[PDB]
């Protein structure tokens, strides 16, 4: 049986170290969630410091890949950080030739081949991770984009990952399904992040201190990350109304 | 089965089971400390006593990278000095390219994509040690530890080896009862504290102390051994707590 | 490392035989039959198609029928695109010949050539070997009318008449019965379609399933001609021949 | 060579005259050195003529690629890039000077690119051994917000004054015009300022005029066939 | 036991055992003593035969004239490693214009065989060796083995039955220390130490062999007559 | 030393009505001595025919290249390349000898089979492609070769005129120079038949 | 060409004229020689266009991958990564690179890097043919922690008398002023600095 | 840190089997439904859009590629695998095509190269083959209209009309009846989106059907004008107020 210890068929066209490599994402037990807003795009994650002896400012699974583009991570960190390192290369070395800033969905694109070869070279295993990239692109407006160990990719409305995955999913679902849009309509970004916290609450079932969330945000020619303070303001408005 | 013969094959779990086996190396070592404090870090080790004719003070474990990085290993010693060679390349490349000295989560990422990319193939073993390190950089204090699997996070105090459980136990009770932080030269003290408490673990053979620091005030930055009177007064500091 | 994965392709067994050759000519003991006879005044090859389905575009299909230059043709049985990697190969082999020399490659050295490539694959490199025996039909000046076969362990064989793939053995009984030296093309075609007709695994043989060739010394002014069969063509000398 | 670009309202404007030469014979009275990269950008080319078209169809080939991989109209930046950085590596052993313009999402723009791969922008270029007379021209009559029809006008000028007043540069003038929202339109033999006058005389020969030694059919078919 | 085909895999319990394999072959390996004070370091090596009519296989290499090792497993493997130490002590000459230090010399070898530990395809070096040296800090001696350990010592023992003579400098630790001065007495206390190894055979003139360094003495090796008068 | 002018030569094509003509004259020297009178220039890779002028070796070269890419060609696409696709491939494989090039003057001519469209074509030594309505002219009497084309030209000239026109735009140019001459062929070229005639000129 | 790059109270300004020339043809009378490897990090370049163009836009790729990995790079690591390219190059460059940039800690830098690729931190710096003509100017009018207006106004006048002597020089004085406020980019027109 | 695989992960079985495609094939028959018709006056390639899930953009997965302007592709397998020999279908096009002859590949040229990728991964060292199955569809001046099929193994056959994947024995059989030597290409279509609703389970319309015709040109897409020669590419991705239209009159 060892058509399951490198990426062979098995009898029935299955690849099992791709399927192995799809669990290993959810090792780290975190839930992400990604929104679009008319201006902005959303990315939230859950925040998880068990040791006390951590220092919690460097426990991070959001990264920002360049100005434009950022990226959370749904799996272990060595694997999350070879696959940020490599995508923020790809995205100068592409500025460098093209003569213009990577767009989300082309990286996307980019990092999904390189884990196709994975999953057709026998010497490289594919990484445990699943790469959701956000930005606001120049040509397309607000996007979000997630690749995983299969090499598969496509842009998204809004999407979620992790081990309750299909709750958030459905959650979101049925929103889009009320409001018959393909978007938060709203103008400030900051009302999106509100909007993506009160939504992953509901889905989840469980209220979130600062400490406990983690989130990105995509605007026009800027990706940031917000501190603990700025989410403490975020989660203050939500509870408010 | 089998899934555990080769490195960089997931099991049905998605587990690397050859970089837990790594783990199993490291757990079987010596302990190892780190403790981050005001304006800097303290690194301390355990060293076993194998016999009467080891010559004291000569059989240094604590590295130095560049001038301003300590690591401390605990685990497979070759492999801990190889990861430390590959991490002096490193700091001197960025240097070279850079002017500056390597910041500290710079230099821990170099040593974490390294230790990573020992996980993605079978023609390469993964690291049998677990590395605490840092130091001091324009944005201050800075200590990591870096596991088998390329994982690394930054810390406020950090354990390794045989001891870990007693020592991170002595490590959460400082951060506990000491929020707005701790000077060096007490880290210092309470690092040879933490490693005599974490002796029991390892109390058939007697053992030789040594202490590393970098601080912005006590070293002006820079990575130096704890030698002399100073490490006389925290092994006194030791010995007078297990009494 | 890595060796717990390696097949060792290219190894002995026990017998002296080579393992990944054998299962190799297994393969190709499936594949559709192509027959080759050659006669005084030229060459058929014939050869039957595998995949009948009313929707293949017959016309522009090419798996068995190959040619390699302007006197020299193949008849393919085995893995259809391994057949190919060899045959532009081949087709460099013969125009970097023409390029040296200012003559058109002789059949036995371009055939030679190819059989070295397989020989290679069985020896070296830990690569799985060609699953492929071709049927060369060719001329030259020196030896006139040539027929060759080689096969997956790079050994090559000259032939008077010859069959590859399925049913070999009762083609090749086929022939020796009804086989004569001063035989002609006109016959030799006649040949080639009885005994494809006798062989074939099919309820019938028609148009639609072969794949036909002719190398003539019968051109205009004493110049030698390939020609491909149409599937009109097939069509008209299976009546002509009796079989339909 | 007389090559030129200027931009104007909602576009950008390129012009080239039609002569090839080699030394001072001229060998060919119409050739096309404006060259296409894209279906909105386009490069006018001067220098080495091998070498100004070998160069432009590399970069266009892997233009129409990268326009395929990212789904995406390409831009002229990317153009500019991949023309300096493969001419730059070269160190100006290809001896090929162009003038790049075209439409994009980002907008309109008109670079020019030297053959060491130095690049400028600017809102009215020229290049080639008619560089000068053209620029006299530009440098002349060019002011911002020029309608499509002056500039057209400008362009044409421009091209005009290098094919009278420079040896190097003749015949006809080539016209592309890129405009935003619109399809480039591409204007070849815009200007004729340079047909042949009707000759005196007629130098048809009787039939037999020439001494034949021998004849013969040659066979170009494929096999005569029985 | 499932683990053990190749240097590149761990066991379950952490233990690389192709290292421990080859760490076995120095147990196999015949007897020999490092020891040193503060002036001079001195190795004692019992040299194997195969039979009567063989010579007696060489067991001490000089690597500078202020260095050099006995070796105790696979012959070949102490071959290259002495070598790359030759190497890496006249690299330090010819550049430097500087003796390698004999701590530095460990570190050197320590890295050069952890490299054939975490790759594929090669072995672990299937040898112990016992570096002596003088330098700029006095005496020193190491002992090397093939996981990579180096390890600085005062005294210690390699090979098969080399606990009894570990055991015997363990005890002498105070006594061998002070001699100073007196190479002689120095060498005495090593051949009593490798004395406590032997079972049924005995150190006879062409069995014995001795080297000393120290602050006047260059690296060199003492082989039959001249070792006759220790016996 | 000038590769182009070691060996000598020239070569001239025509448009007609509804055909082609190309011509080339057969002198093969070492700078002054005259070494062969039969060495033609003019080559065919099915109905495309080929002229080349300059260095003999690289002239021999390219034929036997051009052969090869062609047979290759035909076996692959089962149809004999047409003009406007060789000219391509000449271009193509001229300039990937960009720094090291072939010293050659080739010049194409042929009648697409398909459109029926009479086509020539030049080139310079590294692969610029001139495409002319009119006549291509190359070799060390090109100077010569463009003064007799331009004057004695017209479009639109019979197989039988095109034959006279091309033949004197040959030997009153191969006269005025003295590495061209030593004999003269001229190929008629029409759809589906080809007439080759050798030329009675001056041997000196 | 006639550049340079003064720190002053609030950060530090570069400065050039707009002259490219093609022997004494004038191939570009607007040229920008102020050019940004980064936010607040920008150089002026001299010597072979194709050379610094070629240099400056390396630079700004490996400080854009830098930023990505290690957050805003210093304008002391910008000049080491021009000076890497430079003197490991120098047999096949011709470039004078004054590197200008603002840090909060640092506030106003500049560095030089001739022709050899040596790094030379400096007060200010001037560079380009046109340099030549204004050494002595330059020197008996600059001071340090001049005010905005003052350094505007200083390098106005440098750059007016480097146009003046030099025909390698000419046409606008572009200007780029680097303070904690941000980016501001200043042009100065023939009328207005030529009768100064 | 070394690629040790330099031998064959595909072999010959005892049987004369090379199990490595056969599983390939496997793959090809879980995957989703597509197929080709080819008319007189043009092809057509079809396909379903099974979305992975409703909040996904089905529009931005492009199952049917534009590889050259006169030539599409269309797949049944592992959509990662397709993406790739897009990729390289339209770098080989130019590199050993483009480059060279100044014009695009014919239909049965460009297949023949990805053919060849194809059999590579079934030999090369350290690699397994693609899992896909493409149907390639397109026109050039010389062979006129085409419609090939291309394996795993690397072998590809010319179809009149054909289908791979989930339901390719039932839509075969469909096309079999159908199919003649006089369809219009407006007749293909309107075939091809009967045989693929029998396929389909769920919605079937213009966003969950992707279709691309091979058919006139289309000088209205090229972008430019000023070249009689260039007439615009004849390769057309049918939009989904086109696919909807059709539909009414089914
Ligand atoms: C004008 C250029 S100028 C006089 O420098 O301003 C035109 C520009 C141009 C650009 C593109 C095209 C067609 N795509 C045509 C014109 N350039 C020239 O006319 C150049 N001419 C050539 O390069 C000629 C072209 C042949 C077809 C006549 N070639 C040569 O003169 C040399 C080229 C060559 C150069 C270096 C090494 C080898 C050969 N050859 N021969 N033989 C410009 C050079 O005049
Ligand atoms: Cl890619
Ligand atoms: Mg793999
Ligand atoms: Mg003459
Ligand atoms: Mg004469
Ligand atoms: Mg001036």
């Amino acid at each position: 049986g060892y058509d399951r210890h490198i990426t062979i068929f098995s009898p029935e066209g299955r690849l099992y170290q791709v399927e192995y490599a799809f669990k290993a994402t959810n090792q780290t037990n975190i839930n992400s969630l990604a929104v679009r807003g008319k201006d902005c795009t959303v990315v939230i994650s859950q925040k998880k410091v068990p040791d006390k002896l951590l220092d919690p400012t460097t426990v991070s699974y959001i990264f920002c890949i360049s100005r434009t583009i950022g990226m959370v991570v749904n799996g272990p960190i060595p694997d999350a950080r070879n696959a940020a390192l490599r995508a923020k290369a790809e995205a100068a070395e592409f500025r460098y030739k093209y003569g213009y800033d990577m767009p989300c969905d082309v990286l996307a694109k980019r990092m999904a081949n390189l884990s196709q070869i994975y999953t057709q070279r026998a010497y490289m295993r594919p990484l445990g991770v699943i790469l959701t990239f956000v930005s606001v692109d120049e040509e397309l407006g607000p996007s979000i984009y997630k690749t995983d160990p299969a090499g598969y990719y496509v842009g998204y409305k809004a999407t979620a990952t992790g081990p309750k995955q299909q709750e958030i999913t459905t959650n979101l679902e049925n929103h889009f399904k009320k409001s018959k849009i393909d978007h938060i309509n709203e103008e400030s970004w900051e009302k999106v992040v509100e909007f993506a916290i009160t939504h992953m609450i509901d889905a989840l079932g469980t209220e979130f201190s600062k400490n406990d969330l983690e989130v990105g945000v995509a605007t026009k020619d800027k990706f940031f990350t917000l501190s603990a303070e700025n989410i403490e303001e975020r989660l203050v408005a939500i509870a408010e109304q | 089965t089998g899934y555990d013969l080769s490195n960089s094959v997931f099991s049905p779990d998605g587990r690397n089971f050859q970089v837990e086996y790594a783990v199993k190396a490291v757990e079987n070592g010596t302990t190892s400390i780190g403790i981050k404090c005001n304006d800097g870090v303290v690194f301390a080790v355990e060293k076993l006593i194998t016999s009467k004719l080891l010559v004291p003070q000569k059989n240094v474990k604590i590295q130095v990278v560049d001038r301003h990085i300590g690591c401390v290993y605990s685990g497979l010693i070759p492999d801990g000095r190889h990861l430390v060679n590959r991490g002096r390349e490193e700091a001197a490349s960025f240097k070279k390219l850079y002017k500056t000295p390597i910041p500290i989560p710079a230099f821990a990422d170099r040593l974490g994509q390294y230790v990573q990319a020992h996980t993605l193939y079978n023609s390469v073993r993964p690291f049998g040690v677990s590395t605490i390190f840092g130091g001091v950089d324009k944005n201050g204090a800075h200590l990591y530890m870096l596991e088998p699997s390329g994982s690394y996070w930054g810390y406020k105090g950090a354990a390794t080896g045989k001891g870990r459980q007693s020592a991170k136990a002595e490590l959460e009770k400082l951060v506990d009862h000491h929020p707005e932080g701790l000077s060096a030269r007490e880290a210092v003290k309470q690092a040879a504290k933490i490693i005599y408490l974490a002796h029991e673990d390892n109390k058939e053979k007697d053992f030789e102390l040594e202490i590393s620091w970098c601080s912005l005030s006590e070293t002006n930055g820079l990575h130096k051994f704890v030698k002399g009177d100073l490490l006389q007064e925290a092994i006194d500091f030791a010995q007078k707590e297990i009494n | 490392g890595s060796r717990r994965y390696d097949s060792r392709t290219t190894i002995f067994s026990p017998e002296g035989r080579l393992y990944q050759v054998e299962y190799a000519l297994e393969s190709i003991s499936h594949a559709g039959t192509a027959i080759g006879i050659m006669a005084s005044d030229g060459i058929v090859l014939a050869a039957e198609r595998k995949v009948t389905s009313t929707l293949l575009e017959q016309d522009t299909s090419t798996e068995k029928l190959y040619k390699l230059n302007d006197k020299i043709a193949v008849a393919v049985a085995g893995l259809t695109a391994d057949a190919e990697i060899l045959i532009n190969t081949a087709r460099i082999h013969a125009q970097n010949y023409l390029k040296t020399y200012n003559e058109d490659i002789p059949v036995e050295i371009l055939v030679r050539r190819l059989s070295d490539i397989k020989q290679g694959y069985t020896q070296h490199g830990g690569l799985r070997p060609f699953g492929v025996s071709f049927i060369y039909a060719g001329y030259d000046d020196r030896y006139g009318y040539q027929l060759y076969t080689s096969n997956p362990s790079g050994n090559y064989t000259g032939w008077k008449a010859i069959s590859v793939g399925a049913n070999t053995s009762a083609a090749q009984t086929l022939l020796q019965m009804d086989y004569k030296d001063d035989m002609k093309v006109d016959d030799a075609i006649e040949l080639a379609l009885k005994t494809l007709s006798k062989t074939t695994d099919s309820s019938a043989l028609t148009y639609d399933r072969l794949e036909f060739a002719t190398i003539r010394k019968g051109a205009n002014d004493g110049e030698v001609y390939q020609k491909i069969f149409k599937p009109q063509e097939i069509k008209d000398i299976l009546v002509k021949t009796g079989i339909t | 060579t007389t090559i030129a670009g200027l931009v104007f309202q909602d576009g950008v404007i390129l012009g080239a005259d039609t002569r090839a030469t080699n030394d001072s014979v001229v060998a060919d009275k119409s050739c096309e050195k404006i060259h296409f990269i894209a279906p909105k950008i386009y490069c006018c080319g001067a220098g080495v003529a091998a070498d100004a078209e070998a160069v432009t169809q590399l970069i266009g080939s892997n233009i129409e690629l990268h326009s395929l991989y990212t789904s995406r109209e390409p831009r002229v930046v990317s153009a500019l890039q991949m023309l300096k950085q493969h001419l730059f590596k070269y160190q100006g052993h290809i001896g090929a000077y162009l003038i790049v313009a075209g439409v994009d999402p980002t907008g309109s723009h008109l670079f020019s690119i030297h053959a060491h791969g130095s690049t400028d922008v600017g809102y009215y270029l020229s290049l080639g051994s008619g560089s000068l007379a053209a620029m006299a021209v530009l440098e002349s009559h060019w002011k911002q917000d020029l309608t499509k029809e002056e500039a057209i006008k400008l362009a044409s000028d421009a091209i005009q004054a290098g094919i009278w007043n420079d040896l190097g540069s003749g015949s006809n003038v080539d016209v592309c015009v890129m405009e935003i929202g619109k399809d480039a339109e591409y204007l070849r033999n815009y200007l004729t300022p340079n047909v042949r006058e009707e000759k005196q005389k007629s130098y048809k020969f009787p039939r037999g005029t020439t001494a034949v030694l021998k004849e013969s059919i040659v066979n170009i078919c494929d096999i005569q066939e029985e | 036991n499932n683990y053990d085909g190749d240097t590149v895999t761990f066991s379950p319990t952490g233990r690389l055992f192709q290292v421990e394999y080859a760490l076995e072959a120095i147990k196999q390996g015949s007897v020999t003593v490092g020891l040193r004070s503060n002036t001079h370091a001195v190795l004692v090596a019992l040299k194997r035969n195969a039979d009567e009519l063989s010579s007696y296989q060489k067991k001490i290499i000089k690597c500078d004239e202020h260095m050099g090792l006995s070796l105790a497993g696979l012959a070949p493997d102490a071959r290259v490693l002495s070598n790359y130490l030759r190497q890496q002590c006249n690299y330090s000459s010819l550049v430097f214009n500087r003796k390698l230090a004999v701590e530095r010399a460990g570190h050197l070898l320590c890295d050069k065989a952890q490299k054939n530990t975490q790759s594929y395809g090669g072995r672990p070096y299937g040898v112990g060796l016992l570096i002596i040296g003088y330098d700029k800090s006095g005496a020193h001696l190491l002992e090397f083995q093939p996981s990579g350990n180096v390890t600085e010592l005062y005294g210690t023992a390699i090979g098969a039955r080399s606990q009894g003579a570990k055991t015997y400098l363990e005890r002498t630790l105070d006594t061998f220390i002070k001699i100073d001065g007196n190479p002689d007495e120095l060498i005495k206390a090593g051949v009593e130490a490798i004395s406590q190894s032997l079972r049924d055979e005995s150190l006879t003139v062409d069995n014995l062999s001795i080297a000393i360094v120290g602050k006047d003495t260059p690296f060199t090796i003492y082989d039959g007559e001249a070792v006759a008068k220790y016996i | 030393s000038d590769p182009s002018s070691i060996n000598g030569g020239i070569v001239v094509a025509m448009t007609g009505k509804d055909c082609v003509a190309i011509a080339c004259d057969l002198r093969l020297g070492s700078q002054s001595l005259g070494v062969s009178n039969k060495f033609e220039k003019i080559f065919h890779y099915g109905h495309v025919f080929l002229g080349i002028t300059g260095l003999a070796t690289d002239v021999t070269t390219l034929n036997e290249m051009f052969r090869y890419k062609t047979n290759l060609y035909k076996l692959k696409e089962e149809r004999a390349i047409e003009p406007e696709t060789f000219t391509q491939l000449v271009s193509s494989s001229l300039y990937e000898r960009r720094f090291g090039p072939y010293f050659v003057g080739p010049v194409v001519a042929g009648i697409n089979s398909k459109s029926g469209k009479p086509f020539i074509a030049g080139f310079d030594l590294i692969g610029c492609i001139d495409e002319a309505k009119d006549f291509i002219v190359s070799g060390t009497a090109s100077d010569q070769l463009f003064g007799m084309c331009e004057s004695l030209y017209e479009p639109n000239l019979e197989p039988e005129d095109l034959f006279e026109t091309i033949s004197q735009a040959l030997l009153n140019a191969a006269d005025r120079d003295a590495l061209s001459g030593w004999g003269a062929v001229v190929y008629i070229i029409k759809k589906d038949e080809v007439v080759k005639r050798y030329l009675k000129m001056r041997q000196d | 060409t006639s550049i340079m790059a003064v720190t002053f109270k609030d950060g530090v300004i570069l400065g050039a004229d707009s002259r490219t020339t093609t022997g004494a043809y004038i191939a570009n009378r607007v040229t920008d020689k102020l050019t940004r490897v980064h936010d607040k990090i920008w150089c002026c370049r001299s010597g072979s266009a194709a050379d610094t163009q070629a240099i400056a836009d390396i630079v700004q790729y490996h400080l854009e991958l830098y930023t990505s990995q290690y957050g805003t790079p210093s304008t002391e690591t910008a000049a080491s990564v021009f000076k890497e390219l430079c003197y490991e190059n120098k047999d096949n460059l011709t470039a004078g690179i004054i590197v200008a940039g603002y840090d909060d800690k640092n506030k106003g830098e500049v560095y030089t890097i001739p022709l050899g690729g040596s790094v030379h931190k400096l007060p200010y710096a001037i560079a380009g043919s046109g340099s030549t003509f204004i050494y002595g100017y330059c020197d008996k009018n600059f001071r340090e922690n001049m005010s905005k207006e003052e350094t505007v106004d200083f390098i106005k006048h440098s750059l007016s008398q480097a146009i003046k002597w030099d025909g390698s020089s000419g046409g606008v004085i572009r200007m780029v002023v680097l303070t904690a406020a941000g980016v501001e980019r200043l042009i100065f027109y023939p009328d207005e600095y030529e009768q100064l | 840190m070394t690629d040790r695989y330099s031998f064959s992960l595909t072999t010959f079985s005892p049987s004369g089997k090379l199990g490595q495609i056969d599983y390939a094939l496997t793959a090809v028959k879980q995957g989703v439904t597509s197929l080709g018709i080819k008319a007189t006056n043009g092809v057509v390639i079809a396909t379903e859009k099974k979305s992975s899930s409703p909040l996904a953009m089905s529009e931005t997965l492009s199952k049917v590629s534009l590889l050259t302007p006169d030539i599409g592709a269309v797949y049944s397998g592992m959509g990662p695998d397709y993406r790739v020999l897009v990729d390289k279908s339209r770098k080989v096009a130019h590199t050993s095509y483009k480059r060279i002859y100044g014009e695009y590949p014919p239909t049965k040229l460009l297949v023949s190269e990805v053919a060849k990728i194809m059999q590579e991964a079934t030999q090369s060292g350290g690699v397994r083959p693609f899992g896909v199955s493409l149907l390639i569809a397109g026109h050039d001046e010389f062979n006129g209209f085409s419609l090939y099929q291309v394996d795993p193994s690397g072998s590809y056959f010319p179809w009149k009309a054909t289908a791979i994947g989930k339901g390719s024995v039932a839509a075969k059989t469909f096309l079999e009846k159908r199919w003649n030597d006089e369809l219009e290409l407006e007749d293909a279509i309107h075939i091809a989106l009967l045989t693929l609703k029998e396929s389909v389970e769920g919605e079937f319309n213009g966003d969950t059907i992707e279709l691309a015709i091979i058919g006139d040109e289309n000088p209205d897409l090229l972008g430019y004008t000023g070249i009689p020669t260039d007439k615009g590419p004849r390769f057309r991705k049918l939009t989904s107020q086109e696919i909807n239209d059709r539909l009414e009159a089914l």
